[PDB]
RNA sequence: CGACUCUUAGCGGUGGAUCACUCGGCUCGUGCGUCGAUGAAGAACGCAGCUAGCUGCGAGAAUUAAUGUGAAUUGCAGGACACAUUGAUCAUCGACACUUCGAACGCACUUGCGGCCCCGGGUUCCUCCCGGGGCUACGCCUGUCUGAGCGUCGCUU
RNA sequence: CGCGACCUCAGAUCAGACGUGGCGACCCGCUGAAUUUAAGCAUAUUAGUCAGCGGAGGAAAAGAAACUAACCAGGAUUCCCUCAGUAACGGCGAGUGAACAGGGAAGAGCCCAGCGCCGAAUCCCCGCCCCGCGGGGCGCGGGACAUGUGGCGUACGGAAG
RNA sequence: AGGCUAAAUACCGGCACGAGACCGAUAGUCAACAAGUACCGUAAGGGAAAGUUGAAAAGAACUUUGAAGAGAGAGUUCAA
RNA sequence: GAGCCUUGAAGCCUAGGGCGCGGGCCCGGGUGGAGCCGCCGCAGGUGCAGAUCUUGGUGGUAGUAGCAAAUAUUCAAACGAGAACUUUGAAGGCCGAAGUGGAGAAGGGUUCCAUGUGAACAGCAGUUGAACAUGGGUCAGUCGGUCCUGAGAGAUGGGCG
């Protein structure tokens, strides 16, 4: 888990805020390699990724990249979803299989804290005052 | 000897003209920029100064192909040229 | 005299650089009549004169632009500005016959379950 | 309005440099620097409690007063003495309530 | 300076081709309401500062 | 009535309208109306103006009867010039007279290839 | 032109010594004599 | 603060709510929008019917509202199987159909 | 000659030959303050300045 | 009596309030929803006959071509006034063209120093010679070519 | 020792193609305070907001249940009125604060991995013709991907034989 | 625990566009005008003042004092 | 209101005539040059002495304080409307080689030079100037940058984020 990058500790804020030893970063590792894959081959897509292994410091993904401009993807025309271009870079909009689970969205009970979109959009029809004409 | 008789001694100019922005801020020693941030990419603009945005953003300047580019969408691009 | 472009599509490139070698002796001479005093006249000439100069490059370029488009016509891999300008995204855009591109299961579907015109009041 | 006069950055000066506790724009030789700033008092400020664009405009009325209504004025215009009394000219015009054919 | 890189002579020299007042043809024009140069600089009181 | 989604009411937009229309604008804007036998004879109520008619002034200072020959049409300024209507200076100079050409009957056009396809385009409109 | 010349004067800019002069500043010399007031 | 015999107030406002205030102007232009949206679907589609697809009939799920009666959504495939017709041609047909409704 | 600034002092000695057909000993250049390249042309020791300014009009 | 001072009023000056006007703002809504390696946004420099700004343009520089329009622009000269040639000006703009910096791209930035390929002239030619053109940034994909490995393996000495 | 086959790899100004930078009003992902409030102030609140960073399009995001309910049951997502200032959270203080039922607006569903069946029946690149314009797409021979798994038939509403 | 998808929806940037019980030059955007211009600070950045002749320049020819500014006559127009 | 007005509205002034207890108003007279009001309802950014109020302007103080650090000027002539200052001559002086001299680095950017003007600017004046206007002026194989590394700064490889 991510450590807060304050200098010498120092929040300067109430004491909620004084912890810097322990944040874990909502963001799951695997979304985390996903963006390094992305951004460092950002002429590719993301499509998806997997776990190969760990022992102590380091974990290890796999990542599936997606070509844009190869003809062998451009026809077939199951697979021109991505080669549309609402899917540039995925993994920041946290579209993938990790993005949605780390976003945290389903249906029911258990995910009234996202009711449509995201929880920003979520806060936002909740405490916009909506004003008509005639009140 | 703090006020009018230290001014005197200055002599040597820590900012020069920038070949990005023309904006005077390619501070030497530190061999960068001060406005636009010259030796990053990418160009140094932030939300908590609205005039600096007011300043330099589009719109400003000539747009000198963006013009072009809102006059060609006035009709979608055309490739042939008319009839005589 | 006026120098035309309609006149001047018909020519050669051979003359058209030997009359624009002309205008521009005719260009320089005035324009050492521009630095000289006794130029009252000269200098709604010397304005002509550059606007006819303008005239010859763009018949010019005119025809060595098309010029080019008729053999590299037909080919695949002709040059960056004989290929469609446009704009970024209609560049970077699929194609007419990658979106009409259908699979032959969707095909199938199409064809076994048509859409159909009804109407229902009685 | 809509939007800031708050334009201006400002501060004040304090106790010291006598003449108010406005705050005032900071600056030198363009003869602004030291005016007085934002505020209601003060030359290009915003207004007081400023218009804002979410006011009360619309008002709802009850659909049997706005039937009511329709009613008592259609009442009111079969009188001679009050179309009279508003301003119209019935002097030399035949029946009151006038009702020409369908041919019109 | 006294010598003095190229882009420092090139707006020096855009200065001193500001650096003119108005022609009088313009003065007499049409709906015109411009009477001097505003823009006039004095090389004692205001400084490019390069 | 103004029926139009698409035309201005507007006092500002018709004002910056008119002191900013181009050329091409100015001289459908700096028209003139005919006299009442030329629009018998060509049925046609307005025309614009170049520079070789001949026209009457109808109200001004200068008003009736002078029929003359129009020299200058600045469109910049909505004035044509007519060559009897003069005034001197101090200084013994004549200089025209500017004239807006509301103000102005044309008795007699110039005949051009162009004015022929302007009056038959005019005549066969009004039908 | 001499009388070009003439106007100029009344035409150019009257108003530069109108940098205005008195941001003035801070003080901080008024209350430095230092009178004790009751030490 | 408060005063003689009034009703303790504990309204929602210290949020900053006077920056995200979305204001009903457009409603009379958003009901000429779905109008023109209507017409132009209307237009658009052919002999077919506005509101094309047929809806079943459906009893509400709350010891409050299962006295009363709802168009429903889809035609739940048991019952469009005993109506004894395949299923996307009935989606061609205009018939609702809805896997999830069970009988 | 004033010269514009992109040029140099072998493609003025060829320049000069190329237009007026005489020779060229040196060039020497400088930029004017106003903005231009004011370069100075000498001839070779047949010819003669008055003549080629003569015929060019100065 | 005069001078001074005060108060009124007439007139005059300083001053720029009120009123009247408005090619300007602000708000609301509809329609559309468009940048960039084919070099964007931005910046620099330059351009008119007389020319500093603003504006508009890029060594074709106050616009070129083409289409429509149909006799002007304008402060002053001139210049084409041609129109039974092609036809001024202005708008539209779809064909050309688009200096340098700028993601900037041959390496850096001091307009510095290069390297190949090709074409015109040089000593009629390579050996640190003039002019012109082209190519020479990073990362990554698909394929080609070259070849490293006591990695695995075969056949052979 | 040489040669060949792969497997891991590098290089190139290799042939062709792509990404960067901007504007950021709306949207998406993270990070993230403090004034203030509580008459003091530490949890709370201000707020998961201002600022910061990275992305995107004309919309984006969401989405065809690991659902709501508990009775005569509804049925992807989105948006509005209600639910409601309620259930609930809280030095149970200040304050915070949903959702399903209901009625509307719009109406839309689908594919693949797996499983097995079809003799790789599939795709990319190069070269020649084919054709008609304003401009590029089917077919024939040889170089590759690919059996560590192209394509057709196929999706939980059952499917195949 | 793999994936796609229009609609209804948000929009103070932009592109044009239409309106207003809105302000009327100390107001309204800071900017009705050569405005992010002049100017200040090394820089981050800060940031103005400034609308109105007349219907038409018809802008005072000419005389006459004064070295000129300035004036007295005369003239323009309904009005100097 | 068949409201009012180029036969003169708004605004302004008024030792003019009046009304109301007042808020204020009505008319007369003069300026003024193109819009204005009464009444019934309606809606406001709606009435000023102050806030060491903000902005703009002008007073008293006042033709006063003040034009005093570094010894210093005088005569004649010239050009000129005009001479305590401009220029020439003569005389008397100062700086006195660690200078009030002769040239440069950084900085300034045309101030350099000539001609013409003396309206504003030079804190008196000026025929003068660094003021304004017109027009000129900066030439390098061998002077320097370019090249070298220094204190350091910074990129790819790598690592972290
Ligand atoms: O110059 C001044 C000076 C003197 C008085 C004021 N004051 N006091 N009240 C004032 C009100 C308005 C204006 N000025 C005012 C300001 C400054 N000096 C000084 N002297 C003594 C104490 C402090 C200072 Cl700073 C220097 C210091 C060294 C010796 N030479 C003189
Ligand atoms: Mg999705
Ligand atoms: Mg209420
Ligand atoms: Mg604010
Ligand atoms: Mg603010
Ligand atoms: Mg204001
Ligand atoms: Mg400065
Ligand atoms: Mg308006
Ligand atoms: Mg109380
Ligand atoms: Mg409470
Ligand atoms: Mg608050
Ligand atoms: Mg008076
Ligand atoms: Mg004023
Ligand atoms: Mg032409
Ligand atoms: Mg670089
Ligand atoms: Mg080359
Ligand atoms: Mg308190
Ligand atoms: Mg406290
Ligand atoms: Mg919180
Ligand atoms: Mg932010
Ligand atoms: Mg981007
Ligand atoms: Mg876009
Ligand atoms: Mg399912
Ligand atoms: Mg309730
Ligand atoms: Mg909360
Ligand atoms: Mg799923
Ligand atoms: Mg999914
Ligand atoms: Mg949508
Ligand atoms: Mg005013
Ligand atoms: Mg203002
Ligand atoms: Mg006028
Ligand atoms: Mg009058
Ligand atoms: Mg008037
Ligand atoms: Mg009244
Ligand atoms: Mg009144
Ligand atoms: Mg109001
Ligand atoms: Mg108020
Ligand atoms: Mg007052
Ligand atoms: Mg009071
Ligand atoms: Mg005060
Ligand atoms: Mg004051
Ligand atoms: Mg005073
Ligand atoms: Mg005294
Ligand atoms: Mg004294
Ligand atoms: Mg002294
Ligand atoms: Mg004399
Ligand atoms: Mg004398
Ligand atoms: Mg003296
Ligand atoms: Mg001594
Ligand atoms: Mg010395
Ligand atoms: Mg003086
Ligand atoms: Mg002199
Ligand atoms: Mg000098
Ligand atoms: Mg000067
Ligand atoms: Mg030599
Ligand atoms: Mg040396
Ligand atoms: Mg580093
Ligand atoms: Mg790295
Ligand atoms: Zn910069």
């Amino acid at each position: 888990g991510r450590k807060r990058p304050v200098p010498k500790g120092a929040t300067y804020g109430k004491p909620v805020h004084h912890g810097v030893n322990q944040l874990k970063f909502a963001r799951s590792l695997q979304s985390v390699a996903e963006e390094r894959a992305g951004r460092h081959c950002g002429a590719l897509r993301v499509l998806n990724s997997y776990w190969v292994g760990e022992d102590s410091t380091y974990k290890f993904f796999e990542v599936i990249l997606i070509d844009p401009f190869h003809k062998a993807i451009r026809r077939n025309p199951d697979t021109q979803w991505i080669t549309k271009p609402v899917h540039k870079h995925r993994e920041m909009r946290g579209l993938t299989s990790a993005g949605r689970k780390s976003r945290g969205l389903g249906k029911g009970h258990k995910f009234h804290h996202t009711i449509g979109g995201s929880r920003r959009a979520a806060w936002r029809r909740r405490n916009t005052l909506q004003l008509h004409r005639y009140r | 000897t703090k006020g009018t008789s230290s001014f005197g001694k200055r002599r040597n100019k820590t900012h020069t003209l920038c070949r990005r922005c023309g904006s005077k801020a390619y501070h030497l020693q530190k061999s960068t920029c001060g406005k636009c941030g010259y030796p990053a990419k990418r160009k140094r603009k932030y939300n908590w100064s609205a005039k600096a945005k007011r300043r330099n953003t589009t719109g400003t300047g000539r747009m000198r192909h963006l013009k072009i580019v809102y006059r060609r969408f006035r009709h979608g691009f055309r490739e042939g040229t008319t009839p005589k | 005299a006026k120098i035309k472009a309609r006149d001047l599509r018909g020519k050669k490139k051979e003359e058209l650089l030997k009359q624009l070698d002309d205008l521009k002796v005719e260009l320089s001479q005035l324009r050492v009549a521009k630095v000289t005093g006794g130029a009252a006249s000269k200098l709604s000439k010397i304005r002509v004169v550059r606007k006819s100069i303008a005239r010859v490059l763009t018949v010019i370029n005119q025809t060595q632009k098309e010029n080019l488009r008729k053999f590299y016509k037909g080919k695949k891999y002709k040059p960056l500005d004989l290929r469609p300008k446009k704009t970024r995204a209609m560049r970077r855009r699929l194609n007419k016959h990658e979106e009409n591109l259908k699979t032959k299961k969707q095909q199938r579907k199409e064809r076994l379950y048509p859409l159909r015109k009804y109407a229902v009041k009685a | 309005s809509e939007l800031a006069g708050h334009q201006t950055s400002a501060e004040s000066w304090g106790t010291g440099r006598a003449v108010a506790r406005i705050p005032r724009v900071r600056g030198g030789g363009t003869h602004r620097s030291g005016q007085g700033a934002f505020g209601n008092m003060c030359r290009g400020g915003r207004m007081f409690a400023p218009t804002k664009t979410w006011r009360r405009w619309h008002r709802r009325v009850n659909t049997t007063q706005k039937r009511y209504a329709i009613c008592s004025a259609l009442a009111a215009s079969a009188l001679p003495a009050l179309v009279m009394s508003k301003g119209h000219r019935i002097e030399e015009v035949p029946e009151l309530p006038l009702v020409v054919e369908d041919k019109v | 300076s006294s010598h003095k890189t190229f882009r420092i002579k090139r707006f020096l020299a855009k200065k001193q081709k500001q650096n003119r007042p108005i022609p009088q043809w313009i003065r007499m024009k049409t709906g015109n309401k411009i009477r001097y140069n505003s823009k006039r600089r004095h090389w004692r009181r205001t400084k490019l500062g390069l | 009535m103004k029926f139009n989604p698409f035309v201005t009411s507007d006092r500002s937009k018709n004002r910056k309208r008119h002191f900013n229309a181009p050329s091409h604008i100015r001289r459908k804007i700096m028209s003139s109306p005919l006299s009442k036998e030329l629009r018998q004879k060509y049925n046609v109520r307005s025309m614009p103006i170049r520079k070789d008619d001949e026209v009457q002034v109808v109200r001004g200072h200068y008003k009736g009867q002078q029929i003359g020959k129009v020299v200058q049409v600045y469109r910049k300024k909505y004035v044509i010039y007519i060559e009897r209507v003069q005034r001197e200076k101090a200084n013994g100079t004549t200089v025209h007279v500017g004239i807006h050409p509301s103000k102005v009957v044309i008795t007699r056009l110039k005949l051009d290839k162009d004015r022929k396809k302007i009056l038959e385009r005019k005549a066969k409109s009004r039908q | 032109g001499v009388c070009r010349k003439a106007a100029q004067p009344e035409e150019a800019g009257l108003q530069i010594p109108a940098i205005l002069g008195i941001l003035g500043g801070i003080l901080a010399l008024l209350i430095l004599i230092l009178l004790l007031l009751l030490f | 603060a408060p005063s003689r015999n009034g009703m303790v107030l504990k309204p929602h406002f210290h949020k900053d709510w006077q920056r995200r205030v979305a204001t009903w102007f457009n409603q009379p232009a958003r009901k000429i929008r779905r109008r023109k949206a209507r017409q132009a679907k209307a237009r658009r589609i052919a002999p077919r019917p506005a509101s094309g697809p047929i809806r079943p009939i459906v009893r509400c799920p709350t010891v409050r509202y299962h006295t009363k009666v709802r168009a429903g959504r889809g035609f739940s495939l048991e019952e469009l199987r005993v109506a004894g017709i395949h299923k996307k041609v009935a989606r061609t047909i205009g018939i609702s159909v809805d896997p999830r409704r069970r009988n | 000659f004033i010269v514009d600034v992109k040029a140099n002092k072998h493609q003025i000695k060829q320049a000069v030959k190329k237009l007026y057909d005489i020779d060229v000993a040196k060039v020497n250049t400088l930029i004017r303050p106003d903005g231009e390249k004011k370069a100075y042309v000498r001839l070779a020791p047949d010819y003669d300045a008055l003549d080629v300014a003569n015929k060019i009009g100065i």
